[PDB]
RNA sequence: AGAGUGUAGCUUAAAAGCACCCAACUUACACUUAGGAGAUUCAAUUGACGCUCUGA
RNA sequence: ACCUCGGAGCAGAACCCAACCUCCGAGCAGUACAUGCUAAGACUUCACCAGUCAAAGCGAACCUCAAUUGAUCCA
């Protein structure tokens, strides 16, 4: 079983690895491209 | 190859219907609709008209 | 013979010998929207429809949703899928920002203006709450195009209209009993004095909704002009007739069309008796007659027909027997 | 009686009269594509990338309702607006505007996909719980 | 050694051509494989034939082919297509003469 | 010093659509479902904050 | 050698077209037991016989296949 606010703060996680992940691809792509 | 049976209404009434299945398969029923009965109702084989 | 195209073909721009290298639509909603826009777009073939056919609002919205972004409590029951929304905000917000242009819409779609101005449109701009007091406790509202029975509609409606020199009119569209195109004026309201609405001037008493029976349904709508200075205007059905295009040609300099209000009413036994107690008629009975079948002429030898051709073309079920 | 004075035949010219009659025509071909037009009225959902549309269309392609996330009376009540309580909160919102619009039935045609999908599964039952049922009755011929 | 091919020939093919006044029930064209498809008020029998569902005018036209999700072939066939193509299909269409019906006036109780 | 100038990556879009990412299904990709962030440089059509080019 | 049926060329595009011309195949199989009943209107292998499709309705649920066959009488 699970509770609450660990739910939440997995949700985030998620959210802050996805922001993180994003700005890492844009990086990545910005140096490809110069 | 397959065999062509007379699958006669369990309702009582004198309804037949011919079918077809494998010889090798076990005594068929089916739920078919009796229009005498205006219902679904059990037909279970009864004879071999003709192999087919 | 070969004609050219009269335009150009469709998939011939992107044809080109590097299939392999050009992407391709691995969805069929992707393909299925692709489909749709060149479908809606024009074409010069024979297709389907040609026979059948500010900065501080940003800021301010921008900073609502960073605070409901900012809130926790929104952000858990959005990902825990339990949260909702408030209806009644969302319907009040509706009216005040986007509410006009949906109506028109609505309106649009149910021919109003088409019939009532011959195609000339116009965004209802005010707000026009229309409700039919029901008994003496509640009152069924006339939002756009909804149901109500002449019964709920026996007496006068209430109106409230958020505003600060108005006309308000109720036009059945084809409720008209001997011409097609005509209307049915029930209650015009002249320079009424702003959001009160019982010291407007009654031009033409209210008169309930009589759908005759088996007529199909009746639209109804309410039309509220905003009147740019006072003007003077001008139970027999001769003289209950109206023609709202013809009202609105001779009223166009000093009104101006800014609410609309409608709804839909078939025939109920009020009907009844506003047809023989309020008009003193016979009250008509319609009936929907769909055309007789169609059948080839009858041949001498119907070779191949079954036993039922002769009967396609008797008249009469009854035997007959001629001289005998 | 001069008021007794009724043309034989009756024009009805509400377009809505013989859909709600259950007597109006509806395009019963297009069997070999999709979707059908087998209808009088249809729920077309949008999942864009950022936002979710719901339209009642009439067969004949216009745009009798719509409820978009776009606007702001919505968007400005819920937390994201492409997300399966997006979905819901539209739905339920189009099924209200449905009901005061006088639309009481429609027909929904989803891909499987789609039908197989949570955030569709909650419109179709926000709908149902607000009183259209996305099912129109058969033409009487 | 060469056997058979004696078959005569089907008769298939448009039995209404653009323009004519087609009956509710009338065969329009009949075909082997889908090379007329189904339009409005047009319907498919077993064997592809195209039949008129209404009483009105024939009309050919070119329309989009988006064919039902679950035509796996069709599905795939559109899935291999590069983006930006669209598939186009020769449709048949009867647009309805005569209305439904008219409100007639039969009883002034 | 001078010219082009200017919406998140792209848009003869007007705050949108395509893009884009991870979570699950896939060996994997793809599809699909769930979620994710995103911009109209600053002041009154005009001027000046940032990028590209032409020179030293 | 062939005799009946179907598909493709000859016969490029409504239909139809011969050949002791060129090539492929068929004489089933599978699934279902509403693969039930009725019924407008149509197609039709150039006759007939035969063979096809099918709206609506009742009753219900909520056929695939190109050929894959054979009349009458009589049992
Ligand atoms: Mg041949
Ligand atoms: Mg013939």
């Amino acid at each position: 079983e699970l509770t609450f606010e660990e739910t939440e703060r997995r949700a985030l996680l998620l959210k802050k690895w996805s922001l993180y992940k994003q700005q890492e691809r844009k990086m990545e792509r910005d140096t490809i491209r110069a | 190859k397959n065999i062509l049976v007379r699958m006669v209404s369990e309702a009582g009434t004198g309804f037949c219907f011919n079918t077809k299945r494998n010889r090798l398969r076990e005594k068929l029923t089916l739920l078919h609709y009796d229009p005498v009965v205006k219902q679904r109702v059990l037909f279970v084989e009864k004879k071999k008209i003709r192999s087919l | 013979r070969r004609t050219p195209p009269l335009g150009p073909m469709p998939n011939s721009d992107i044809d080109l010998s590097n299939l392999e290298r050009l992407e391709k639509y691995r969805s069929f909603d992707r393909y299925r929207r692709r489909a749709e826009q060149e479908a809606q777009a024009p074409h010069w073939w024979r297709t389907y429809r040609e026979y059948f056919g500010r900065t501080q609002q940003l800021l301010e919205r921008k900073q609502a949703i960073q605070e409901l972004r900012a809130n926790v409590e929104e952000e858990r029951a959005a990902r825990l899928r339990t949260a909702s929304v408030p209806l009644d905000a969302v319907r009040a917000e509706w009216e005040r920002t986007c509410g006009p242009y949906h109506k028109q819409r609505l309106a649009e779609y149910y021919g109003l203006y088409r019939d009532l101005f011959h195609g000339a449109t116009f965004v209802p701009r005010v707000p026009l709450h229309v409700a039919y007091a029901v008994g003496e406790d509640d009152l069924m509202p006339v939002y756009c195009g909804n149901e109500v029975t002449p019964t709920e509609a026996a007496q006068a409606p209430e109106v409230t209209y958020e505003a600060e020199l108005w006309t308000l009119l109720l036009t059945s569209l084809d409720g008209h009993l001997l011409e097609p195109d005509a209307e049915y004026l029930h209650w015009l309201l002249t320079n009424i004095p702003g959001n009160r609405v019982a010291e407007g001037q009654v031009t033409c008493p209210y008169l309930p909704p009589f759908p005759a029976r088996g007529s199909g349904i009746h639209r109804l709508a309410f039309l509220l002009f905003k009147q740019d200075q006072p003007i003077d205007f001008s139970y027999q059905l001769a003289q209950r007739t109206f023609r709202t295009f013809d009202f609105y040609k001779k009223h166009q300099e000093t009104m101006t069309p800014a609410g609309l209000s409608f709804f839909q009413c078939r025939w109920d036994d009020s009907v009844t008796y506003i047809f023989h107690q309020l008009l003193d008629m016979r009250e008509p009975v319609f009936e929907f007659v769909r055309p007789p079948p169609y059948h080839p002429k009858q041949k001498r030898f119907p070779h191949r027909q079954p036993l039922r051709y002769l009967d396609r073309y008797r008249d009469s079920h009854e035997p007959t027997y001629g001289i005998y | 009686v001069e008021n007794e004075a009724v043309a034989p035949e009756f024009t009805n010219r509400n377009p809505r009269n013989l859909e709600l009659l259950s007597v109006a025509r509806k395009e019963r071909g297009w069997r070999t594509v999709f979707p059908s037009r087998e209808f009088w009225h249809r729920l077309r959902v949008i999942r864009t990338q950022h936002h979710v549309e719901a339209l009642v269309e009439h067969q004949n392609g216009k745009v009798v309702v719509s409820a978009s996330t776009r606007e702001w009376a919505i968007k400005k009540h819920l937390y994201s607006t492409r997300n399966v309580v997006a979905c819901e909160s539209i739905g339920r919102v189009l099924a209200q505007r449905c009901l005061e619009a006088g639309i009481n039935f429609m027909v929904y045609q989803p891909t499987p996909w789609e039908a197989a999908s949570d955030s569709m599964k909650r419109l179709q039952s926000a709908m149902t719980e607000g009183g259209v049922v996305l099912r129109e009755p058969q033409r009487i011929y | 050694k060469n056997l058979g091919g004696k078959s005569s020939g089907r008769r298939q093919g448009i039995k209404k051509m653009e323009g004519h006044y087609v009956h509710a029930g009338n065969i329009i064209a009949t075909q082997r494989h889908f090379r007329w498809h189904p339009g409005a008020h047009v319907g498919v029998g077993k064997n592809k034939c195209l039949y008129a569902l209404e009483e009105g005018i024939v009309r050919y036209t070119k329309e989009v082919y988006v064919p039902h999700p679950r035509n796996t072939e069709a599905v795939d066939l559109i899935t291999r297509l590069p983006k930006g193509a669209v598939l186009y299909k020769t449709f048949v269409h009867v647009v309805p003469a005569k209305p439904e019906g008219t409100f007639k006036l039969v009883a002034m109780l």
